């Protein structure tokens, strides 16, 4: 009966890896433990770091699977996988976006900016323009480029008129509230935005 | 109380965690999996009856799997050639 | 024992088409793809004992 | 045979079950998990065989997790500051 | 060799769990049995219902 038991460990721990398996071919992704990854690393030659996007982006599709032996003590299944990479050129992993609020004085006005991406990754700042990105897992692009500052650059600025009071409330994702109100209920200085905190709930 | 800070020209910036990749190219590949329990069977020392514990296991797993997939073909070549089609 | 589970199903696919065009007048097989007790010039070279 | 039942306006309503949430704001955290095998091997009684079969697992799969993620810091404060870059 | 076998279930038990978790974090989610999620719902104030959602 030890005998017996002793083998069955083996047999749950083959089990828990095959389920895992199992569903992240259903979910249209890649098991890599599965798959050795490693020669594919020398042939298109990328850092440790780039290569764990291409694992962590790659789509699956599965075309056949089938059994090629049906013995009582032994068996032997093929499954058929074809896969897409995709391969990257740049990472960017600091980034800020960026918020327009503008000023009203009513007229509305907002300076427009070409770049939307504030990269502080490098020790100097790039200002990105991206076009074309997918939301899946990281942000992908197709085409993002480098812009001037509005400086070496120029910006358009755009003045709408707008009926009072005109008062706008944002969330600020951290807890504070971004506020452009003409009008001044609250202990707030009117025509300039301001980044409100309250300690308790008030209105 | 309240907490407060003016913002200079109206320009105020979110810190947007997620990173941007910017693609090169896409490629597409294809590789076979080929699930065999002897190699599993041989590495363990199954007595010829945890064998066929393991062998059921394996079985019913790959039939779940096996019941979801239509089971087709991947192009390769082009459409206008009959030898293909009639090999 | 080219025909083996170890191989895939394309790898076997294409391991009998090249054998069968390879060994084949018409559509009549040559007597070296035959055991010698099929044919007298045979060697095993698509079939068994 | 058939059924009938005459719409009066050419209004119809489908059931539609999904509920409407609506939201109101977004909220971001932060967190860390602090996997530790010691107080597991604590509430077992694990006889410094079984812990080295414990380490085992935590550390393969720890490392299967590891091996897809790309290892960033989350951006906090302002880009225009030097002196956080410095420290 | 029963001391063993008795302490290798602990292992199995604590392996399907976290190979759960590896699952969810993979897939972009939370696993809530992994986190206490009770110091959220006293600082926010919100029903039994609205914390599921
Ligand atoms: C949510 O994020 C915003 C954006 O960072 C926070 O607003 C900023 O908070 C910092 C920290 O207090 C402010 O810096 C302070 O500025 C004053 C000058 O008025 C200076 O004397 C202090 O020493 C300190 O450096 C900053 O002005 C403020 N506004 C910005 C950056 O536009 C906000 O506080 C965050 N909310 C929470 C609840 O954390
Ligand atoms: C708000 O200002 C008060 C003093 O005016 C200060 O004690 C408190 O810490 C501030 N709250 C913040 C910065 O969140
Ligand atoms: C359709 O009408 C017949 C009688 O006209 C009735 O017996 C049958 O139950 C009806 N089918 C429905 C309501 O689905």
């Amino acid at each position: 009966d030890i005998s017996i038991m002793e083998g069955m460990f083996a047999v749950q721990h083959v089990h828990t890896h095959l389920n895992h398996l199992r569903t992240m071919l259903m979910e249209r992704r890649i098991d890599w433990t599965y798959m050795s990854s490693s020669w594919l690393q020398t042939q298109l030659q990328k850092s440790d770091d780039e290569m764990k996007v291409i694992k962590r982006t790659a789509r699956s599709l599965v075309y056949y699977v089938k059994q090629t032996y049906n013995s009582l003590t032994a068996t032997a299944w093929e499954i058929g996988l074809y896969y897409e990479l995709i391969i990257p050129r740049h990472i960017y992993l600091n980034n800020w976006q960026i918020v327009n609020i503008g000023h009203l004085i009513l007229t509305h006005v907002t300076l427009s900016h070409p770049y939307e991406i504030i990269n502080r990754e490098c020790s100097n700042t790039l200002y990105l323009h991206l076009e074309e990105c997918r939301r899946l897992d990281y942000v992908i692009c197709d085409v993002v480029k480098i812009v001037q500052p509005c400086g070496s650059s120029d910006c358009p600025v755009w003045a709408e008129p707008v009926k009072e009071p005109h008062v706008q409330i944002s969330p600020l994702k951290n807890g504070s509230y971004l506020v452009l109100a003409s009008s001044t209920d609250c202990q707030i200085p009117p025509y300039v935005p301001s980044v409100v905190t309250v300690n308790e709930t008030t209105q | 109380e309240v907490n407060m800070t003016s913002i200079p020209q109206g320009v105020f910036y979110q810190p947007h965690p997620e990173p941007i990749i910017h693609t090169e190219r896409v490629l597409g590949l294809s590789q076979v999996l080929m699930i065999n329990s002897e190699n599993v069977a041989n590495s363990a020392n199954l007595s010829q009856e945890t064998k066929a514990l393991l062998t059921e296991m394996v079985n019913e797993e790959m039939q779940g799997l096996s019941d979801v997939m239509i089971d087709f073909e991947i192009p390769l070549g082009d459409p206008r050639d009959q030898e293909q089609y009639i090999h | 024992k080219w025909y083996n589970l170890q191989n895939s199903i394309l790898q076997n696919e294409n391991e009998l088409t090249k054998r069968l065009s390879n060994l084949t007048i018409g559509n009549k097989l040559k007597n070296r793809a035959l055991p010698y007790e099929w044919a007298k010039g045979g060697l095993n070279r698509l079939f068994r004992n």
